[PDB]
C-alpha cells in the first residue's frame, strides 16, 4: 500500500511488473527482449518509449516501460 | 581478495585458472548451478557455463560486443559438450543429436 | 554377419514362454540386449572394429613444460 519512495535499482516496483505478464519468468524475457531492443537502437529497432535518463540503463528502460504498460508479450 | 574480467587461460581445459598468482578466475561449483536453476536463472547459468568459462569464440565475440556496446551474442557451442562429443566417439559410441522434426546436424 | 535377429528373438519368446525358470531367468536378460537391434537401426556389426577411431590431439596434448 505505502512505496515509501523507492529509489535506484528497485525502481520500478517488481510488483507492478509481475501484474503485466503471467508469472516473473515471463516478465525477465519480457524485460530482456526490449533491453535487446533498445540494445539495437544505439546500432525491432523501436526507440525508447519512456523518457530516457542521462545514463540509464537498458534493463531500466525495459522495465519503465512494463511499469508504464507500452509493451505486449506473447506466450510461445 | 582477487578479481578477473578477463586474463590469460589454461592450454588443457579452456576455462580460466584458479589463483591470484596466475590472475585465475573464481570457481563456479554444482551448487551454484543448483542454486541458479532453483531461481531458475536459465540464462544466467548458461551464460556461465558457456562463454564465462569455455567457448573460445564466445569469449572474445562477448569481450568484442561488450567493448562496441552492442547486444550479447547467444552461447552457441560450449568446449565441454565437443570434448565430451569428441570424447564419446573416441570410445566408438556413434552420438548424433536429432531435432523436433527433419535431419540431424553437426554444431558448425 | 551369418546371423538373423528376429529368428534369435521368436526363440528367446517361445524360450521364455516354455522354458520357465532358469532358462527363462538367462533368457531374460539376453530379452533386453537382443531384442534392442529390431526396433533400434544400429546393427551388430559395430561391436567389432575395423578401424579405431583416434580423440583429437589437443585433448591428448604435448606441451612443453616450464624448465
Amino acid at each position: 500500500s505505502a512505496y515509501d519512495t523507492p529509489l535506484g535499482i528497485t525502481n520500478p516496483p517488481i510488483d507492478e511488473l509481475l501484474s503485466r505478464a503471467s508469472s516473473k519468468y515471463a516478465l525477465v524475457i519480457y524485460a530482456a527482449k526490449r533491453a535487446r531492443q533498445i540494445n539495437d537502437y544505439y546500432n525491432e529497432y523501436v526507440g525508447p518509449l519512456v523518457e530516457p535518463g542521462l545514463q540509464e540503463k537498458p534493463l531500466s528502460i525495459a522495465l519503465r516501460e512494463i511499469h508504464g504498460d507500452l509493451l505486449e508479450h506473447t506466450e510461445g | 581478495i582477487h578479481a578477473r574480467s578477463t586474463g590469460p587461460y589454461s592450454m588443457i581445459t579452456q576455462q580460466p585458472l584458479g589463483g591470484k598468482a596466475q590472475f585465475g578466475g573464481q570457481r563456479f561449483g554444482e551448487m551454484e548451478c543448483w542454486a541458479m536453476q532453483a531461481y531458475g536463472a536459465a540464462y544466467t547459468l548458461q551464460e556461465l557455463l558457456t562463454i564465462k568459462s569455455d567457448d573460445t569464440v564466445g569469449r572474445v565475440k562477448v569481450y568484442e560486443a561488450i567493448v562496441k556496446g552492442e547486444n550479447i551474442p547467444e552461447p552457441g557451442i560450449p568446449e565441454s559438450f565437443k570434448v565430451l562429443l569428441k570424447e564419446l566417439q573416441s570410445l566408438c559410441l556413434n552420438v548424433e543429436v536429432l531435432s523436433s522434426d527433419g535431419a540431424a546436424i553437426e554444431m558448425r | 554377419e551369418n546371423f538373423d535377429i528376429d529368428a534369435e528373438a521368436e526363440s528367446l519368446r517361445e524360450v521364455i514362454r516354455s522354458g520357465k525358470g532358469q532358462k527363462k531367468l538367462r533368457a531374460l536378460k539376453r530379452l533386453k540386449v537382443v531384442a534392442a537391434f529390431q526396433q533400434s537401426g544400429n546393427s551388430p556389426m559395430g561391436m567389432v572394429l575395423d578401424a579405431v577411431p583416434v580423440i583429437p590431439p589437443e585433448l591428448r596434448p604435448m606441451v612443453q613444460l616450464d624448465g
